[PDB]
């Protein structure tokens, strides 16, 4: 099971979600369960926390291939949360059994795709290339946020989300 | 958890091995493993009942500080598939040439 | 001191010692001694980190703290009021007035049977190791280097392998950069200028600033208009 | 946690397992 | 160099080629490693001059935990020493042991008498101390009981006896090697001549006396026999 | 100073240095050792680079910037006023004024609890390597050669490798230089001795300039006429 | 000058043409390379002088990153040595290794003793370092973690054996010159009579000395056979 | 032709290749003819090597979207090589004619994409993340490891393979991998 | 763009081929090397939806100040046939040596 | 794997909902 896109939208509006289940021929049994939203806030490390933000049940919008592919649009004020200094943390869950003939590793019901917003760091960037403008020099705060970045690319393909926040709290937020 | 096992066994192990090659390691250090299998112990025990999800929060974010403190302790890898920015793998299938009263329109 | 106290590691010393052919067999472990009594010998207070710890005395007599070396001051905990150092020959003996104290090892014998006491002492700065940790002034960092230089020169010319001369030449050098660091460690900055004209011109005399921690040494004194 | 039903079957099942 | 090179120039200078002569190359290499101690001593305990990189060795040494004295619980904290007994160092050179790596790690090689005395200093608690005892073996101390897990450590010096301690090298990447002549001999070049020099000396006086050669019980040195 | 400080690279002194035949074998590691030394013994404030940064108080306590060296002072973002030097030993430490700091090393120390401060600072100018910056003032320049050849020298004269007369004159020819130096650099030029000159001479003193920044310290002190 | 012109200039003053003589062009080999270090030591020791280009000699190396004790986590930070071990370098002279441009980088070689502690001043943290450890093999140190990227060098200095740097020699235009007795010998002209007057008079004795000729089970040397 | 999902699973187990022809109808008539495996060792400038690593044909199947899609769950103990320290190239072949008025360069038989083992770069990264937090030092060994990884991913971009395995042997073919165990860890 | 991966590779090649021959570069080179291939990475991803005409000025006004920096990010160059002086190939045909009410007159 | 108190709490009050 994976992700067809998982972005905010460029109006800073909705949250998009286009979930589906993979095309092998053994998830023909396997459908989606569930979606639930998390934030840098309520995340933790053991599957979805309590009080989540956000949980979505699938059978609620339907009356079977229907329920393997699903798409959300979250007006992201609905949800009462900052669309700019937000990391949301998307969960989706299986609810069904595949075949005997998996091969191993391959079986498991649950995901995890982070979520920020590119604008402010956009902002950022044309900001030092404005700044890099002026006298050909390359600021340090330029670099600084580059590799930032790359630090939380690194966390976030590690799957080390605590650090990952912690990072974006002290660099991106304050 | 069965990681801080390994994280422990690890961290442990690694540090016998120096005290094997060198006859020093730093106790400041020490410090860290103690607080490592400490925890390990805590949460592997009977004590594992009176912990809350904010409590795993803060133990989580706390033992976090020791991930790259020393050698003894790594960045545990998890397995994940995601990223800061996604890939846009949707596909663009109009309806022969047709529109709607105001955009674009697909199968 | 003008100049800031950036900390670096003792084998900085030894990146320098070493470059001399003669110098080639001392180890961090001579360094550590001989870096401690160079410390010691130069007695720079801007080299030791300034700590706080409060402490109970139980009858007369109190816990000191483990890395103490010196004590800027003791005050009592709930009035403020300083310490001064105890004259009395009879303090906790009786037979059959103002706060005072005394320090000698891990004990600190004041006046006053069961009461909380602010010591404000200095300390080493440590490293990550439990090893003294040295400024990366150049001139303490050269004078150390000579301090260390001249030692072993001496043994080397009690043993005969170095020339008078040498060593000679070698005491010269420390001396005059002893001199120099011992200057560059003790002349006050301009904030610390500051401090000492509001305490040198000041038509009504404050001789009292001992009762509080020195806060108001280096306040300036100021006349009203009439 | 986010428990699904399946997981409660499960633990119901291993429950009564020492019926 | 190899201890080949050195002793077949001291034999050719000697011309002692023939399998029927009295001082066989074992003479030669006596003589050359007590005149290697000598020459170096005679250079470099006058007064204090750097020392090349070729007068050195490195020993590799196994530690095993013994006790002080014996088993008994207050006969003092127990010491590491090496399994083997070590060569004697000279005092001319930089002694060091490391830790299989040069350019790392403390530990203090120092005089027998110094390392009764210790580790009293707090901040030298943590400072492994090395000497060789009368018994002949390294033996380590310290206040810091990590130092007891210590299983290996090269020791470089300048040894008294090239033989020893080359018999003690470390092995080399390709393996150890077996005989004592394909290893490298301990001295600089520009000690090398005046070591041949006193060899050939020593013995060229020697080469051409004479012999107690009849077999008749009689001593027949006298008779320049 | 009179001159001004026009900036070039470290090597020019190795340029300088590597003419003398015994001096061939330094490398850029000593000559940035030497120049180190040197730089920090004669403690000239011309060399360093003047800099102001802001930082923020969190309780008593706020971080320091990396290049920092020497603090010439510490202000109030807000009012402006200058803080002087702590003379208090219990400053953070409750029991049961005017503004002050305190460095020690990568953290200072002030007596106020949540503000920001402005810190003027001086630090070294860099290499786009990221190395020391020399002036290219030829007093300096010859200076820093003798110094770099006079710590050689030494070396070799310990080794014996040098003869006695040869390291004394190189001692004697860097004493005189340094002087010079030391003159060059600190001698007011016109424009600083019209500043020296409007402080000198005032009818009314004014006492306060610490308050400010020491801007109205050679402002010139006029009298109307009646 | 070649090995080849001094070779047969002293075996031509000691008159060794024939091939059926006890001194090979090997005694003399050996001889020329001790004796060229013993005159270099005895020349720029006592006192610093000028080294002229021709004492010196180059040597390229490969460097290959290497464990600093073995692959382990926490055994430190890894080194760059050269796949073959260097010859160790005279003392006297001025000693440099460079990226294969000699007025170009900075790779400081420095001893082995200070080599430890190195790289903690913050300028000095972009350098590169070098010593012969006892292993034998140049190692390299630095803070910047560039410098494992460094590929091939070259070494420029008066080393021990002229021999061994001359097999390590950097290859020419031309080509590599497969013999040792077309390479040029690094010595100085001026100290060349001085070295040929020593080799000579190192064999001059040893050429007209008796042999053990009689193969009869017995030492001949004292007959003067 | 294009590719979908071109993996390594992260239990260093399966290389994973899925493939799928274009679905303009262009390409309509274009099948899917073979996949060969290559690695660093065998690999050559033009084509695949004639001593490959692994051969697929396609038509040794069923015979028309199932021609169109394939997907392959190689198991790496099969191929005998090792997951972590090693390079796979994948070459497809297709085998048919597209339909003329394409734009040129849209009809390319063969396509081409490389393979590498993410997770051991991401540990040796790891060991260098914390000095992004330490200030006033330039953090040198995570600048080092992202730069070793860009220069592979632009080396292949840019289709300049040969420096591609030149910097992946200089730099990653010593890497180590937990191997995975043959018992297959149940769970579910 | 298709360039900038050119000029990125280009860079990150002769860096690591300096790392090869020395073992420093001025890590003020580092900088405009990271520079570089973030602007490379940003522009050719899901993050240049974002650029408009002016944002794309910018860019390239604040990338050319890394055109000749270093070695290593040199001048791109284009496909051009221009110059600031251009030439005149015109030809003069009078027709019947006619000249107009005031000017002259070619075909 | 881990449980919290809260999670507990939802399988015991599952189990006692269906019983």
């Amino acid at each position: 099971m994976h992700f067809n896109e998982l972005r905010i939208s460029q109006d800073n509006r909705f949250l998009i979600i286009d979930v589906s289940v993979d095309n092998q021929d053994y998830f023909e049994d396997v459908l989606l369960d569930s979606i639930v939203i998390d934030t840098q806030d309520t995340f933790v490390m053991n599957g979805p926390s309590d009080n989540p933000l956000y949980i979505y049940n699938v059978e609620d919008a339907y009356d079977t291939q229907q329920m393997k592919n699903v798409r959300l649009e979250l007006n992201i004020q609905d949800l009462k949360v900052s669309p700019c200094s937000t990391m949301f943390f998307v969960y989706v869950k299986s609810k069904g059994t595949p075949s005997t003939d998996t091969p191993c590793g391959f079986d498991k019901d649950q995901i995890l795709g982070t979520v920020i917003n590119l604008q402010p760091i956009y902002k950022q960037t044309l900001k030092y290339l404005k700044e890099v403008e002026c006298d050909c020099n390359i600021p340090k705060g330029f670099i600084d946020m580059i590799l930032k970045l790359k630090a939380i690319e690194l966390c976030v393909r590690t799957g080390n989300y605590p650090q990952a926040i912690k990072y974006w709290n002290k660099f991106f937020i304050k | 958890m069965d990681k801080m096992l390994e994280i422990s066994e690890e961290a442990i192990t690694r540090y016998f091995t120096t005290l094997s090659q060198f006859g020093y390691k730093k106790y400041s250090d020490v410090d860290k493993i103690i607080v490592l299998f400490f925890m390990e112990e805590m949460l592997a025990g009977e004590m594992s009942y009176y912990v809350t999800q904010d409590d795993y929060r803060n133990i989580v974010n706390a033992l976090y500080c020791l991930a790259g403190s020393t050698c003894m302790i790594d960045f545990p890898m998890f397995e994940s598939y995601d990223t800061l920015v996604h890939s846009n793998n949707r596909t663009f299938v109009p309806r022969i040439t047709e529109d709607s009263i105001l955009r674009s329109t697909e199968d | 001191m003008v100049n800031n106290i950036n900390w670096v590691k003792l084998p900085v010393i030894l990146d320098r010692l070493l470059r001399h052919p003669l110098l080639t067999d001392l180890n961090l472990e001579t360094a550590i001694q001989y870096t401690l009594d160079f410390i010691s010998a130069m007695g720079l207070p801007n080299v030791y980190v300034d700590k706080i710890e409060t402490i109970d005395i139980k009858e007369y007599r109190g816990e000191l703290p483990c890395d103490l070396i010196s004590i800027n001051q003791v005050r009592l905990h709930k009035n403020g009021i300083a310490l001064r150092a105890m004259t009395d020959n009879f303090n906790a003996y009786p037979t059959h007035g103002e706060p005072s104290f005394k320090t000698q090892g891990r004990v600190i014998f004041t006046s006053i049977k069961h009461e909380k006491v602010d010591i404000s002492y200095k300390a080493i700065m440590l490293d990550d190791e439990g090893l003294p940790l040295i400024p990366d002034n150049p001139i303490f960092l050269k004078t150390l280097e000579l301090y260390i230089k001249k030692e072993w020169f001496t043994i080397l010319f009690d043993m005969g392998k170095i020339s008078p001369a040498v060593l000679n030449n070698t005491q010269q050098e420390y001396a005059f950069k002893a001199g120099q660091c011992n200057n560059e460690f003790v002349i006050p900055s301009v904030s610390e200028m500051e401090a000492i004209t509001n305490m040198w011109n000041q038509l009504i005399p404050r001789v009292t600033e001992f009762r509080r921690g020195f806060k108001n040494l280096g306040d300036k004194e100021y006349i009203r208009v009439h | 946690m986010f428990f699904t039903q399946e997981d409660y079957r499960k633990i119901e099942k291993w429950l009564l397992a020492n019926s | 160099m190899t201890y080949n090179e050195l002793i077949y120039m001291v034999l050719d200078e000697l011309k002692l080629s023939s399998d029927d002569s009295y001082y066989t190359p074992d003479h030669v290499i006596f003589l050359l490693v007590k005149y290697r101690s000598f020459l170096l001593k005679q250079r470099y305990s006058d007064i204090k001059k750097q020392i090349p990189d070729s007068d050195y060795q490195s020993i590799c040494l196994d530690l095993i935990e013994v006790p002080a004295i014996s088993g008994e619980p207050c006969e003092g904290s127990s010491y590491l020493r090496s399994k083997n007994k070590v060569p004697t160092t000279m005092m001319i050179g930089n002694p060091r042991v490391y830790p299989m790596d040069f350019y790392q790690g403390e530990i203090t090689y120092i005089s027998r008498d110094r390392m009764r005395y210790v580790g009293y200093n707090k901040f030298l608690r943590n400072i492994i101390y090395c000497s060789k005892a009368p018994d002949g073996y390294l033996y380590f101390k310290s206040w810091n009981p990590q130092f007891l897990h210590l299983e290996k450590v090269s020791f470089n010096a300048i040894f008294e006896d090239a033989k020893e301690a080359s018999e003690m090298a470390c092995p080399e990447e390709n393996g150890t090697i077996c005989k004592l002549e394909d290893k490298e001999f301990p001295i600089e070049d520009a000690l090398v001549p005046p070591l041949i020099e006193l060899v050939v000396k020593e013995l060229r006086g020697p080469e051409y006396s004479p012999k107690d050669e009849d077999n008749n019980a009689k001593d027949d040195l006298p008779d320049a026999r």
